[PDB]
RNA sequence: GAAAGUUAUAAAUGAAGCGGUCUGGAAAGGCCCGCCAAAGACGGUAACAGCCCGGUAGUUGAAAUGGCUUUCCCUCCAGAGUGGAUCCUGAGUACGACGGAACACGUGAAAUUCCGUCGGAAUCCGGGAGGACCAUCUCCCAAGGCUAAAUACUCCCUAGUGACCGAUAGUGAACCAGUACCGUGAGGGAAAGGUGAAAAGCACCCCGGAAGGGGAGUGAAACAGUUCCUGAAACCGUGUGCCUACAAGUAGUUAGAGCCCGUUAAUGGGUGAUAGCGUGCCUUUUGUAGAAUGAACCGGCGAGUUACGAUUUGUUGCAAGGUUAAGCGGAAAAAGCGGAGCCGUAGCGAAAGCGAGUCUGAAUAGGGCGCAUAAGUAACAGGUCGUAGACCCGAAACCAGGUGAUC
RNA sequence: GGUUCGUGGUAGGAGAGCGUUCUAAGGGCGGUGAAGUCAGACCGGAAGGACUGGUGGAGCGCUUAGAAGUGAGAAUGCCG
């Protein structure tokens, strides 16, 4: 049978035009009185999956 | 010549068989090491497992939604349209007639990458602002279908 | 297609028992005991090609020594004189002269004795 | 290009074959690949063995796990038992596979143009027999020097050509649209009528 | 219910070499000559047969019974338009509340279908659906029933096929096999093929109660004689060339006299008084001669495979393009047809959307991702991964249907 | 074909090969004796391959490719 796509990763990962994976920062839910404005202003941006993590999660999102 | 068949060199290789003696380097343990979870038959962990540490996908948030009414257009640039003859009435039927456009998903949109020299009369559903301007600079005429 | 293991296992095993010919008891009859006796014999023969060169030089040296002491010399003084004078004969042939042609061994011992005296 | 012969074995003029079909440079690497695929698509693959779950018996543990002094065992149909099941073995399976359609066309042209460089192709005015007669086919087959295995390609001909050559051992007759790389390569010479040459060039 | 045709269930006919010669127990084999073929499939015959036998291709054949097709007989039958007063169009039903289930959909914003219990419509000026719901529009008439083919399987019968097995294999069972045997019972469940072409299976004599032998005879062979083709290793013996009763040994290896032989003929073979060196194999370990583990010995059997997907490398074809799937066709072929679909050729954004740019932002700022700075695709082979028992053997335990108070 | 530098090795990576069963084509030997089995003082760098002789009494190699039920000394392994 054709292998299945990780549905929990397809809801929060995104493929760029060079094959890389793009994500969002993960410390922005509810404790905004404990983080400075410099932190908050930079955690609302996006980031890239590092090389170490990419090698472990290639096959989970192969078909988008 | 059925007795002198010679396949192309490098196109075929002999497979590797493990567990067939210690003179080949893949003997006793067959390339597996010594006494772990990965040395057992059917052993191994999930694709994204990290041994109890929270997986990467579970410490970043989800984002967005999917639009049901999403429109995706078939894209043709200016360079491809230069293959026509002067004065030709360029039509989406003509685009699929030649086979340059395989499927018109929701329509045809002309973008402005490249250059156009022929004076054409193109028709489609959508035009980019630069593409429409460029065609009008060569004595063209764009009418939106 | 099925490949039954015939005619190949016996040919290889019998070739080892033949090499164990002359061994005591089951070491020349049974494969497992004869297999590890053949490997050991190869290991003993490998390093005995190294000691065979050591064993003979000790025999030549202890034999040139005996003949040199009959000329009021030791082996060490004889060897120093020969190298000092320039004679380049090795131990295998100096021992040959000491047994078969003792007359010429005294000729070489005279050259060694003179070189040690200027 | 080629001298044209009659059924009686006499010269009857000359015929020119298409240079894009019978005159290309053969691609030997392509022909080998198509031959291998065409041989591998001919085998049935009807073979099977019984696992440890298909041999009758088993289930009951042969003896107590501890205390008896024997080795631990779980079934009498285990792979290492005398009547036990096979571990992996064969299984029913298909072997057929097919190359891209353009590669298959280039292999037919190459094998059919190599038979011209080797002077092993015989163009013929027309082959027909009033009644099936295996004796007459042998007499025909010696008027033209072959003396070995051959492939007879006839388009119009008749039904008497196949009947009168069926009993011969190294002779095979095909109706000019069944031509294939394996059949052409399996034989030495290639006798083809003029009408069959026209149909072959039409396809490719 | 008849007739005609076809088919299944027994069958008939059917070409061509006693060809010569050699070896041989025996010719189908070697050498030298002929012939048949719509028949050179298969099997047998004293070794390998197109021309010796049964047959094969082709052509014929059915009293009787079953099947199929057609026709006859037989049986049964109203279908068009115009009006629309008035009447009919499936009731404890559709729905709703409560509790469950099926829907890919776990009560969720939950449409749709079904079950149990309560409440409970309209009926053509009517009713339902279009994923809560309302209005418009579009499509359609629930609460009655029937329906062939395209699809799934093989205890069976006929004809065949296999880069399937060949007696520890292949069905548990090639042999009087679900038998012998084991259990109160449900139930579990084996081992065991081969004389020879032909029994021509040893008349007769001798030892012996017999068994069993030695001759004679049959046979190509009896060292093929009733587990009988071939007959390995462990294991048990008889004869003999060299050594051995003052010696401390993982049994060998290196040096070596003496004695005895004579080869795939070459700085050859067997045995060895004496001298030097030398604590088995595997596994598991920081580390094993290990007083840690496994193996009495010999033989056979016994462990990374396959299908479908992902990714990378190699090879081949075409190349801004590459390629068909199911299917039709056919010989369990090869073409041909089939462009539906898939990957690539453009990205950015949650999305509307814009587009070689786009998003964030008040910004023409800066920055992120892209283009500039373009090679993909189809098929096969190698490595690795995913779903499958997935590398082989091994639990104590859990659940479901049954059999047991002859102890 | 030369010059220089190298060539201990466990887990492990890479490469080249030997041998077994079956298939296809070419070419072969065999009752003047096939496979198997027994012995030998031969050949190759290894896995391995010939030759001669005894037994046996009917099948079997070689070359180039292809496909695997592919090679055992150990599992208190199964059977004899
Ligand atoms: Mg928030
Ligand atoms: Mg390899
Ligand atoms: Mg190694
Ligand atoms: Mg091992
Ligand atoms: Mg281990
Ligand atoms: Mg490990
Ligand atoms: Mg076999
Ligand atoms: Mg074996
Ligand atoms: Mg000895
Ligand atoms: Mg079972
Ligand atoms: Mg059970
Ligand atoms: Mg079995
Ligand atoms: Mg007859
Ligand atoms: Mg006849
Ligand atoms: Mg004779
Ligand atoms: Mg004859
Ligand atoms: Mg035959
Ligand atoms: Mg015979
Ligand atoms: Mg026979
Ligand atoms: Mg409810
Ligand atoms: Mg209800
Ligand atoms: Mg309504
Ligand atoms: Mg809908
Ligand atoms: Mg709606
Ligand atoms: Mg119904
Ligand atoms: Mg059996
Ligand atoms: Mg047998
Ligand atoms: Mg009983
Ligand atoms: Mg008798
Ligand atoms: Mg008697
Ligand atoms: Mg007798
Ligand atoms: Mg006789
Ligand atoms: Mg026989
Ligand atoms: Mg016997
Ligand atoms: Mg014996
Ligand atoms: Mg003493
Ligand atoms: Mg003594
Ligand atoms: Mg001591
Ligand atoms: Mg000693
Ligand atoms: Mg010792
Ligand atoms: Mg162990
Ligand atoms: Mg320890
Ligand atoms: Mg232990
Ligand atoms: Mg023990
Ligand atoms: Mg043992
Ligand atoms: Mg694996
Ligand atoms: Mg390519
Ligand atoms: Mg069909
Ligand atoms: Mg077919
Ligand atoms: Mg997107
Ligand atoms: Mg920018
Ligand atoms: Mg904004
Ligand atoms: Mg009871
Ligand atoms: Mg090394
Ligand atoms: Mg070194
Ligand atoms: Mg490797
Ligand atoms: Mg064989
Ligand atoms: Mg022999
Ligand atoms: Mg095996
Ligand atoms: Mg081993
Ligand atoms: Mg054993």
């Amino acid at each position: 049978p054709k292998m299945k796509t990780h549905r929990g990763s397809a809801k929060r990962f995104k493929r760029t035009g060079s094959g890389k994976l793009k994500r969002r920062h993960g410390f922005t839910s509810h404790m905004f009185a404990n983080k400075s404005q410099k932190q908050k202003r930079k955690l609302r941006k996006s980031a890239m999956v590092s090389a170490g993590d990419f090698k472990r999660i290639r096959q989970m999102v192969a078909k988008m | 010549k059925l007795h002198e068949l010679k396949p192309s060199e490098g196109s075929r290789k002999e497979r590797n068989r493990v567990g067939r003696g210690t003179g080949s380097g893949n003997g006793k343990t067959s390339g597996r090491g010594h006494k772990g979870q990965k040395a057992r038959s059917g052993g191994g962990v999930r694709l994204g497992f990290e041994g109890g540490q929270l997986p990467l996908f579970r410490r970043i948030p989800k984002r967005g939604f999917t639009n049901i009414n999403r429109k995706e257009f078939a894209i043709v640039n200016l360079d491809v349209l230069n293959r026509f003859e002067d004065g030709t009435e360029v039509t989406p039927e003509l685009l699929i007639e030649t086979g340059i456009i395989r499927n018109e998903k929701s329509g045809i949109k002309i973008l402005s990458d490249g250059n156009i020299e022929k004076k054409l009369t193109v028709k489609a559903n959508k035009f980019s602002a630069a593409a429409k301007e460029a065609i009008e600079a060569a004595g063209g005429k764009t009418e939106v279908i | 297609p099925r490949v039954k293991g015939g005619t190949v296992t016996r040919k290889r095993r019998k070739k080892i028992v033949k090499l164990a010919k002359g061994y005591y008891g089951s070491k020349h009859l049974l494969f497992k005991v004869a297999n590890q006796a053949v490997m050991k014999s190869y290991q003993y023969a490998y390093r005995d090609r190294r000691q065979k060169k050591r064993d003979f030089r000790r025999l030549w040296i202890a034999r040139i020594n005996a003949a040199a002491r009959m000329q009021d010399l030791s082996y060490s003084k004889l060897m120093h004189g020969l190298k000092l004078a320039g004679i380049d004969i090795n131990r295998k042939m100096l021992a040959d002269l000491a047994v078969n042609d003792i007359a010429s061994f005294n000729t070489l011992a005279d050259s060694a004795k003179k070189a040690l005296a200027k | 290009k080629l001298s044209l012969l009659k059924q009686d074995g006499t010269n009857a003029g000359e015929i020119t074959l298409n240079d894009t079909v019978f005159g290309i440079e053969p691609n030997e690497k392509v022909v080998v690949d198509v031959i291998l695929s065409q041989r591998a698509s001919l085998r049935q693959g009807t073979h099977k063995v019984k696992n440890r779950s298909e041999v009758r018996g088993g289930g009951r543990k042969p003896w107590r796990q501890k205390g008896t002094g024997r080795a631990r065992q779980g079934s009498i149909r285990s792979p290492q038992w005398r009547g036990g099941g096979v571990v992996f073995g064969p299984t029913p399976r298909s072997y057929a596979y097919k190359l891209p359609k353009k590669v298959r066309r280039l292999a037919i042209k190459s094998i059919l143009s190599s038979k011209v460089n080797e002077e092993k192709l015989v163009v013929l005015e027309g082959l027909t027999f009033d009644a099936p007669k295996t004796k007459e086919f042998a007499a025909f087959l010696k008027n033209i020097s072959v003396d070995t295995k051959a492939l007879i390609v006839v388009a119009g001909e008749s039904e008497n050509v196949e009947l009168s050559a069926r009993n011969l051992q190294g002779i095979t007759v095909i109706p000019a649209e069944s031509i294939s790389v394996l059949e052409v390569a399996k034989h030495d010479k290639l006798i083809i009528t003029k009408a069959a040459v026209e149909k072959v060039e039409e396809v490719l």
